[PDB]
């Protein structure tokens, strides 16, 4: 953000939006009250003109607080939302623990059973795979510094194909 | 701490341990020091070594408080992306991308005559699928010629290969007509802001479809690690993780009076407290001090 | 979770190699 | 002898090119000249005493440097 | 102890910066 | 009944939630700018973070919220540039008052989406009519701020802010933008200077019109001075710094106003001088430099070394053609003390690069007994991007602060040095800037 802001009581927001908060403010001639009513919270408080210019003398600059990285972040982020991909379609496995009684066991040939008991077997196996979720943790670290060398280039790290074939056709296409 | 040189280029950048540097650097300067000698010396290849050295270590701590947009809907945060890498190389001390890979360029083949080793020295930094179209319509014009073509401008077979590659580049997609008016200029600003306002366009065209060829990429490796893991036991992947653990933990603990040993230690600590401190109160997430 | 440290360039522009897409859904599918 | 620079001489480099060519012949040799222009050298000079070759080069510096510092990167 | 700090906390961790900060101490005397 | 940290804890057990929509993180945005909560942060991470999340917008929606953002001062670059994409998808259905505040919003954090800043300058452009003053200053300052040097808008809101009576803060916010644009009109300046005559509200307008007014380093105006200096306790110190910068670049003499603003500043380094950046430091020294006023004794050589640092720090990350033309002006300027051959003019670009008594590394200084000489090369980026083609204000601070160590700068634009067709005519022209500056040489 830049440092002088020109925002604040002028063309501001006058009331509310959602049921869950309510707001109404006071655009009187110099000064201000909001009146803020949240439930079981009630708030109502008295703004000058010039107190929202310095509102934003000191800036805030939010940041993340991460356990490895942000890349590795957002990469674990990514292998969660493969690992729900998966686990949506574990969800839609059929139920075979209905067909454990006896009454399957002996009217069945017994290699069928065998193979039916072997993908109950695959199944659970399977199952306790793809709830491993401490492991991505160090699946996402086999796919960052290959990445993060790729970004640390001699020419630029936002660098790729398409722009350095434009720069290519204007090195070529101009007089040497 | 820093050595007057790397303080430099920490300036204007946002990394953590960096600006605590800067930060303890400017403490040292107000309670009573004087600033070191800045070199003036370090002849122009040192000077560009220890500049690629020296902004690799602010480009890599970079790299990573920059999250990916892995699989999220529309190409604005592939924007967001690529504006946070253009940042990143802006306070690295790299310019533009284009003028960058421009300078590169002309870096590369200050000793190249003719246009066949113009795109040989070259055939690193451009796309295969675009030096064998230039080289065979190069090709096509020394059929044409029948003689070396030259890389100087005013040769009437460099005319007829500029116009032919033109019509290559329009070929692959990219407009040169924009590009070429633009870093050749005009007279009037307005007529200046009108190939601005195209080649700004397609710039931006261009880096979101590399970028978002870099994050379908890593899309797809991390689809095929996770397809190669979960066809895995559960305790072939526990054994697996906690033996590279270890073995790259061994590798950390042998280096002794090693930086980078003593700061990934410190970093595992760290990491363990951060697992500490989402094990004490889950509720809020990790406890900073405000 | 702790990767392994390298210190190198890349000169080169490539494409990233965007790599196969395995057959997991259709042999869990299967 | 026989010169080869990226430019045409100065008539003080010309001198200074004289002055530290003299160390490369083991005498009190009355070294001549042969001034040959390549710009494929980056600036310097390579002398050519048609038994030996000094390479006193720009590109040849550069090409030399980048394979010293491609020697060490592997070695740290 | 806990709660450390904010910009002990904004580090990126595993991110290298060292072993890049020491090949470049160990190769600029070397080659100048 | 009243009471503000019950409705904090509120919004904390509201925004935590996990389905939330963005109706419900606009206004709770809105809700957190109205109460002045710049001392909670994890409140305001929440809030953005269930920014980021949202999916669904409204146009009175992304408005507030991108207002809130803006109006609170919090910089997130991430989850307010993945805002652009719900600004662009919704841009021909905002209101022009909307539109004005989202793009001014955007603009204000830096998001590089040209798409967004090519079709919003065609929808302020098409219909003009529409937009006030205010509304076109602040599409202004969001197409300068975010990345693009458009003249097209530039020379369309000049129009409108020539015809019509504009108030204070939206010709503040004009000639802020136009600082950063780097157009330095005079015909607009003048037209954009006659609103601040009925005295300002609030002193950062007042103070981002005394920057620009520095930048583009035109003059004062006696009143915008006597509107910094009436209250001179409620800037912040980053804008207090930058608007001594602007006072001191435009020759100010109100040195009483000059001590108010270091009223503020100078405590704020004496509690902690980490806070604000060497940029900042470096302003700082040039606008003590040029208006000599007494600081105190642990500040002023302090920002002495800042700006020794800050220089070698804008020094180092060159641009590479200024490298190349600081060597060419260096081997002019060695042709121009005599040097007619390759290698004498290269032990005399070897010995012109003396360092300054300051810690700082002059890319030309000549010296003879007891005068100093130094060359300045402005290549492109410290020009004005106007037919003038004038050099900028940062250009002159140098000069000045330079001229307080020994020094006299006869700057070189190069505009007019890249223009000269051979070698003997930039060593006539290096010649023709040195001897009018100092005749010894």
């Amino acid at each position: 953000l830049t440092t002088f802001t020109f925002s604040g009581l002028q063309d501001a927001p006058v009331a509310a939006l959602s049921g869950s908060i309510k707001l109404n403010v006071a655009a009187k001639a110099g000064k201000a009250e909001v009146t803020v009513a949240a439930g079981a919270a009630k708030a109502a408080t008295q703004v000058s003109a010039a107190a929202l210019r310095k509102l934003s003398g000191s800036k805030i600059s939010l940041a993340e607080v991460a356990r490895i990285s942000v890349l590795h972040s957002s990469i674990q982020n990514y292998l969660l939302s493969l690992s729900n991909e998966r686990y949506q379609l574990l969800s839609q496995w059929p139920d075979f623990t209905t067909m454990y009684g006896k009454d399957f066991y002996y009217r069945a040939h017994p290699e069928d059973l065998k193979k039916f008991y072997d993908a109950a077997d695959e199944y659970y196996k399977l199952y306790e795979t793809v709830t491993e979720f401490d492991s991505l943790s160090a699946l996402a670290s086999q796919v960052v510094p290959n990445y993060a060398a790729r970004r640390r280039s001699t020419v630029h790290p936002a660098i790729g194909s398409t722009v350095a074939d434009g720069a290519f056709t204007n090195f070529l296409l101009s007089k040497q | 701490a820093v050595s007057k040189k790397e303080v430099l280029y920490f300036l204007s950048s946002k990394d953590a341990e960096s600006s605590t540097a800067v930060k303890s650097y400017l403490k040292s300067l107000y309670a009573g020091a004087q600033v070191e000698a800045t070199e003036t010396d370090a002849s122009e290849l040192i000077a560009q070594l220890e500049k690629k050295y020296l902004s690799a270590q602010v480009v890599e701590p970079g790299v990573h408080n920059i999250a990916l947009p892995l699989g999220e809907s529309g190409s604005a945060p592939v924007k967001r992306y690529a504006a946070e890498l253009f940042n990143l190389g802006a306070q690295a001390g790299f310019e533009c991308p284009f003028i960058e890979v421009s300078k590169k360029f002309g870096q590369e083949t200050a000793t190249s005559e003719t246009v066949k080793d113009v795109l040989n020295k070259t055939k690193s930094y451009v796309s295969a699928d675009y030096n064998a179209a230039l080289n065979e319509v190069l090709s096509s014009v020394e059929a044409e010629i029948n003689g070396p073509v030259l890389f100087d401008g005013k040769t009437e077979g460099f005319k007829k290969f500029a116009a032919k590659a033109k019509a290559v580049a329009v070929s692959r997609g990219l407009p040169a007509d924009t590009i070429l008016a633009y870093c050749a200029g005009s007279a009037n600003e307005d007529a200046a802001d009108k190939v601005s306002k195209e080649f700004f366009t397609w710039f931006e065209s261009a880096y979101t479809a590399d970028a978002a060829a870099e994050v379908k990429a890593i899309e797809a490796e991390a689809a095929s690690i996770l397809d190669r893991h979960l066809a895995k036991p559960v305790a072939q992947i526990r054994k697996e993780q906690a033996s590279a653990y270890a073995s790259l933990l061994k590798r950390a603990e042998t280096a002794k009076g090693a930086k980078w040993a003593e700061k990934y230690l410190e970093d595992v600590k760290a990491v363990q407290w951060f697992d500490a401190s989402v094990a004490e109160a889950p509720a809020s997430g990790p406890k900073v001090a405000a | 979770y702790l990767a392994p440290l390298r210190s190198d360039f890349t000169e080169e522009i490539t494409a990233p190699k965007v790599a196969s897409a395995s057959n997991l859904v259709n042999e869990w599918n299967n | 002898c026989t010169v080869i620079t990226a430019e045409p001489l100065d008539k003080l480099e010309r001198v200074e090119l004289t002055k530290k060519a003299e160390k490369f012949v083991d005498a009190g040799f009355k070294l001549v000249m042969q001034e040959k222009i390549d710009k494929k050298l980056l600036g310097g000079f390579v002398i050519e005493f048609s038994d030996r070759r000094v390479d006193m080069s720009t590109a040849k510096k550069v090409e030399e440097f980048n394979n010293f510092v491609n020697k060490l990167v592997l070695s740290i | 102890a806990d709660a450390k700090a904010l910009d002990e906390l904004r580090k990126p961790k595993f991110s290298s910066k060292y072993l890049i900060q020491h090949v470049s101490q160990k190769l600029i005397p070397a080659v100048k | 009944e009243n009471d503000v940290p019950a409705i904090l804890k509120e919004i904390d057990s509201l925004v935590s939630r996990e389905a939330v929509s963005a109706k419900e993180v606009s206004d709770a945005a809105v809700a957190l700018t109205y109460l002045q909560v710049k001392a909670n942060r994890r409140l305001w991470g929440k809030v953005l973070e269930k920014a980021g999340a949202a999916q669904d917008y409204d146009a009175a929606s992304l408005t507030n919220l991108l207002w809130a953002i803006n109006t609170g001062g919090v910089e997130h670059f991430k989850t307010v540039a993945e805002l652009a994409g719900p600004a662009v998808s919704l841009l021909p259905s905002l209101s022009p008052v909307q539109l004005s505040i989202v793009v001014e919003a955007l603009g204000g954090a830096g998001v590089k989406n040209y798409e967004l800043y090519n079709k919003a300058s065609a929808v302020v452009v098409s219909k003009i009519g529409e937009f006030k003053p205010a509304e076109i200053a602040r599409v202004l300052y969001g197409v300068a701020f975010g990345g693009v040097n458009d003249v097209a808008l530039a020379k369309a809101a000049g129009k409108v802010f020539a015809s019509t009576e504009v108030d204070s803060r939206t010709a503040a916010q004009a000639l802020y933008a136009l600082a950063k644009l780097g157009r330095a009109d005079k015909a607009t300046v003048d037209a954009l200077l006659k609103s601040f005559k009925k005295g300002t509200e609030s002193a950062s307008d007042a103070a981002a019109a005394s920057f620009a007014l520095g930048s583009l380093s035109f003059k004062a105006e006696k009143a915008i001075v006597d509107a910094l200096k009436a209250s001179a306790g409620d800037l912040a110190p980053a804008q207090a710094v930058e608007a001594a910068y602007g006072l001191a670049l435009s020759g100010a003499t109100d040195a009483e106003a000059f001590k108010a603003l270091f009223g503020v500043v100078a405590p704020a380094i004496e509690k902690a001088p980490d806070a604000l950046e060497v940029s900042s430091l470096a302003q700082l020294h040039v606008a003590s430099t040029i208006s000599g006023a007494k600081l105190p004794a642990a500040v002023g050589s302090f920002v002495a070394k800042a700006f020794g640092l800050a220089a070698d720090a804008a020094r180092l990350k060159r641009s590479s053609a200024e490298s190349a033309l600081v060597a060419d002006v260096a081997a002019a300027t060695a042709v121009a003390f005599g040097a007619q051959y390759r290698p004498e003019v290269a032990s005399a670009v070897a010995s012109y690069v003396k360092t300054a008594p300051d810690g700082s590394v002059l890319d030309i200084a000549i010296t003879k007994g007891d005068a100093k000489v130094l060359v300045q090369a402005v290549p492109s980026s410290l020009l004005t991007s106007t037919t003038p083609a004038k050099p900028l204000g940062h250009v002159a601070a140098y000069s000045k602060v330079r001229e307080a160590q020994g020094y006299a700068v006869a700057v070189v634009p190069a505009n007019e040095f890249e223009a000269l067709p051979d070698q003997k005519a930039k060593a006539q022209y290096v010649l023709a800037a040195i001897k009018k500056v100092a005749p010894s040489f």
